[PDB]
């Protein structure tokens, strides 16, 4: 609830307090969702008690955004595109911070896919960490994270193109972290999903919203089941 | 800002002193400063300017007046010997004491518009002897007695008309600019002037009809229907010394109507005319100027420099002409704006 | 919104009908939630929009839910009480399932929790799939798994022990795909981590609450941190 | 007269790509053009345009930024390029590594105000360095980390002003 | 080249609007200056105002188009943008600010110019001076009419500014 489930939001803030060590305009994202948090529980501790629920929801987004976004930061120390699209999610949320500050209603609206564009982000910073020599894909990648870019200016055109973009980069994560372990019965098994993925991607690049999306998420499934025997093919 | 406008105009009051030949009133312009009346260091620098003004004239009178209105700090006495000082040189130029005798009385009682009245009237004086107008010497006198700068200005302006009478060979004119000097309107004197003008510029381009609108407006006392006479007058000048006979006839219907919006816009019209033909006649000049140069090139001789050089200075004649047609052409648009 | 995030929960079916081929409840529970999604996408065509919103939100829980129970499955095909417990989520989520066809109010209550039920339970089965010969936590993990069946008792004292089981189970299963892919930098690293989550499971089986969340999420943090040089380690 | 200026402003959009170095900006131009929006049109003119102010500053950042919205016909995203490769370049005239970021954020975003913001903050900070204006240069970062428009060209004309001062 | 330009004096001429005719014209001039500089907004603007027949868009655009000519023949890309704003806007206040702007600019430059071009005849001079001959003369005089030519230029310069000016007040 409004301070039972702000218990979990707690330890997210403790989790993305230790995990996001550079990066300021994090720290202070951070000390901002602590007072908003410390503002929702004077407001749980008030009368205020869905007023306290309304911004114990809000910054609990936040705090999930923070640590997307710290989590990528760590993931994505390397990529000056990641990096600079990092800075201009934090942007982004300070000014959505400013605006549910300031009971702006559009909180969840942004940062709706905010939260959402830090979720991707951190998803192509994880493909882009756990990748190795042969990305093969990170220019896709990149292609996405251009898309996630378009994405970027596609925030009314990116709701389902985010989760479309995550989920895709969930095929590559999984594919990413088979070929990681790997040394080639995974690679092999992670090259048919990851061709399914390519043909969605490319539908999904073709205008395809609800096939494409289906069979990049079959592609996903498909990988995971695979990475399930690769775990202990090593 | 009292204090520092007093220092600062206190210290031009001394330097003014110490220029017109005064210690004392640079030391009462210190003490200005010091106190801190911008009042009175403004009366001192005007007395000190009147100092200096009264040396370039010579007038002790008014020399030991600007020390006492500097020492005590009279802004009024102050204007009043500058003005009056201003007088003693107009009159100096001119050579009435009478108006000399008005400009120190009017310096004395510090009337600052008694002393401009002295002003005008010696300028109206000057320019009555100039023209050789005894009326308009006679209103500048009864004005200095008198002290009315109104009445000193026109006679000013009715001696200037009829000088621009005279020159013009406008009786009219002339007749306008004594009525003006008797009624001792400036306004009427102006526009007698100005109608003269336009006669003078009917008469040396044969716009009869401008002339005879001169006239009129001198038999009115119009100074914007002169003025738009005038310009219409200079206008169809232009169009004559370009060919636009039009633009002429165009001038004549303006300064029937006494607008000088059309007569500006029409002058403007043939200045860029003309300036299009001299911009041409330029063209031909630098490329003959070119061309000699190259023949003083391919054969150089005392033929072929004395050839690059007069054409080197055709050119340069050619663009002080191109320039001073550009020049007619501003000021026309600054009359207008 | 109620169908533009409704194709997400779209490709989520996707995924989940090709990563459930098994456990004909996931079937079940899959086709009902595409019923549901189907009910709610009618009366997204209907004027019950409001409606429409609030059965694809819970459809949309319900698919993340029902994908949680595929992966686990597809990660726990050898765990007899994952297995179990899988199960009884299985039972739980049509028992959720019926009450929000009843129109009950409190099933985003159980479901409120057995979605982080779900989330523990893949997440378990994820750290025993991504295990190998050293389990060396699996006990812990079953101790985990016992105080994820402890939260399947404490379904109210659950809500923040989900989550920090789920942080626990992150810092293991971080540390699990550190060692899969490892031959032992990764290792040592990982066991500096995994000795403040245990420290911290201990302070959470302590009944500490906010300090031993706090641990365990700065140490999955660290883990993480460790983890971006482990996959450039091979 | 719609479908007449969507075809001629993404013909100028294609050549002002290939100009930049963009022949897949110079196809969705054409494509632009096909189709007869005037307005992807002139993103895609505006995005070609930011990147050859790009390719002028030299980051690839906004350069794909840019081509990702004239694939897509982002007329404010283009702008928002544009404008932050204009910052780009008075950044690298200045020498502010902090608005750089801010140009390269505001062109993400499309803010196309922030892009603005960031071009007046570095040219405050080139105005402040050449002025020597300190609280001109921390204006200039201030406006660029916030994305005023307002505060970046008052951070400009400050040190401008400082400037004046200076050598009056 | 305008036949949109053509056909609205046609259509004025059947209508017998000289105000349509005369905005044609201007419309006409406007599309000759953007297609002689390259302002392909302006040539558009033109046609758009010839098939509306607005004098006054048009004249605004004569002038924007005059004024971003100025422009590239100094370098002043701003301008012609600026240029191509205000006659997007209608406006020939703007459009002739610009162009003062500009020809300000230009003969600032022609002024170096000059000073650089007197300089240079003063040393021709100088150099006739100090030796004399066949040579000497040649140089000084092609000097002396270089200086000639490049106060023609300024002068042109000068005069453009001035029509300007005229025309805008």
């Amino acid at each position: 609830e409004f301070k039972f489930l702000a218990t979990e939001a707690k330890m997210l803030i403790t989790a993305a307090e230790r995990l996001a060590g550079t990066d300021p305009r994090l720290q202070e994202m951070v000390a901002l969702i602590k007072k908003e948090l410390e503002q929702a529980e004077r407001t749980f501790r008030n009368g205020d008690k869905s007023e306290a629920q309304r911004q114990l929801e809000f910054v609990l987004t936040a705090a999930r955004a923070v640590m997307n976004v710290a989590a990528a930061a760590n993931a994505a120390g390397t990529d000056p595109l990641l990096k600079a699209m990092v800075d201009a999610i934090l942007w982004r949320l300070k000014e959505a911070i400013r605006t549910f500050q300031n009971g702006d209603e559009e909180a969840e609206t942004q940062l709706r896919f905010v939260l959402r564009a830090a979720i991707a982000v951190a998803v192509v910073a994880a493909a882009l960490v756990l990748a190795g020599t042969d990305p093969e894909l990170q220019e896709m990648v990149e292609q996405i994270k251009d898309l996630l870019i378009s994405a970027f200016m596609a925030g009314e055109k990116a709701l389902t193109q985010l989760l479309f973009v995550a989920w895709a980069a969930h095929a590559v994560a999984m594919i990413a972290a088979a070929a990681n372990l790997a040394g080639p019965r995974l690679q092999q098994q992670v090259k048919e999903i990851l061709e399914k993925l390519k043909e969605a991607i490319e539908t999904f690049q073709k205008g395809d919203e609800e096939q494409a999306f289906r069979q990049l998420a079959e592609v996903l499934a498909e990988a995971a089941l695979v990475a399930l025997r690769a775990a202990l093919t090593n | 800002s009292t204090k520092e406008k007093a220092r600062q105009l206190a210290e031009e009051a001394k330097e003014t002193a110490e220029k017109v030949g005064d210690p004392e009133l640079i030391k009462l312009a210190e003490q200005a400063s010091q106190e801190g009346d911008s009042e009175k260091a403004k009366a001192i620098l005007l007395a000190a300017e009147a100092a200096r003004v009264a040396k370039e004239v010579g007038a002790p009178d008014l020399i030991r007046l600007a020390r006492i209105a500097a020492r005590v700090g009279a802004s009024e006495a102050a204007k009043a010997i500058l003005l009056a000082a201003e007088a003693a040189r107009v009159a100096k130029e001119v050579g009435d004491p009478e108006l000399e005798r008005l400009a120190l009385l009017a310096a004395v009682l510090g009337d600052s518009e008694k002393a401009k009245a002295i002003l005008l009237a010696a300028e109206a004086a000057r320019v009555a002897k100039e023209v050789g107008d005894p009326e308009l010497i006679k209103l500048a006198l009864e004005a200095a007695e008198r002290g009315d700068s109104e009445k000193a200005k026109a006679i000013l302006l009715a001696a200037e008309a009829a000088r621009v009478a005279k020159e013009v060979g406008d009786p009219e004119l002339i007749k306008l600019a004594l009525e003006a000097a008797r009624r001792g309107d400036s306004e009427k004197a102006k526009a007698i002037l100005l109608a003269a003008e336009a006669a003078r510029v009917a008469k040396e381009v044969g716009d009869p009809e401008l002339i005879k609108l001169a006239l009129e407006a001198a038999r009115r006392g119009d100074s914007r229907k002169a003025e738009a006479i005038l310009l219409a007058a200079e206008a169809a000048r232009i169009a004559k010394e370009a060919g636009d006979p039009e633009a002429r006839k165009k001038a004549l219907e303006a300064a029937r109507r006494g607008d000088r919006e059309l007569a500006t816009r029409i002058l403007i019209e043939a200045l860029l005319r003309l300036l299009k033909k001299s911009t041409a006649e330029l063209k031909r000049a630098t490329a003959s100027l070119r061309a000699i140069t190259e023949e003083l090139k391919k054969n150089p001789s005392e033929d072929a420099l004395v050839e690059h050089n007069r054409a080197i200075v055709e050119h340069n004649a050619i663009i002080v002409e191109n320039n001073r047609i550009i020049a007619m052409v501003l000021e026309a648009i600054v009359r207008a704006i």
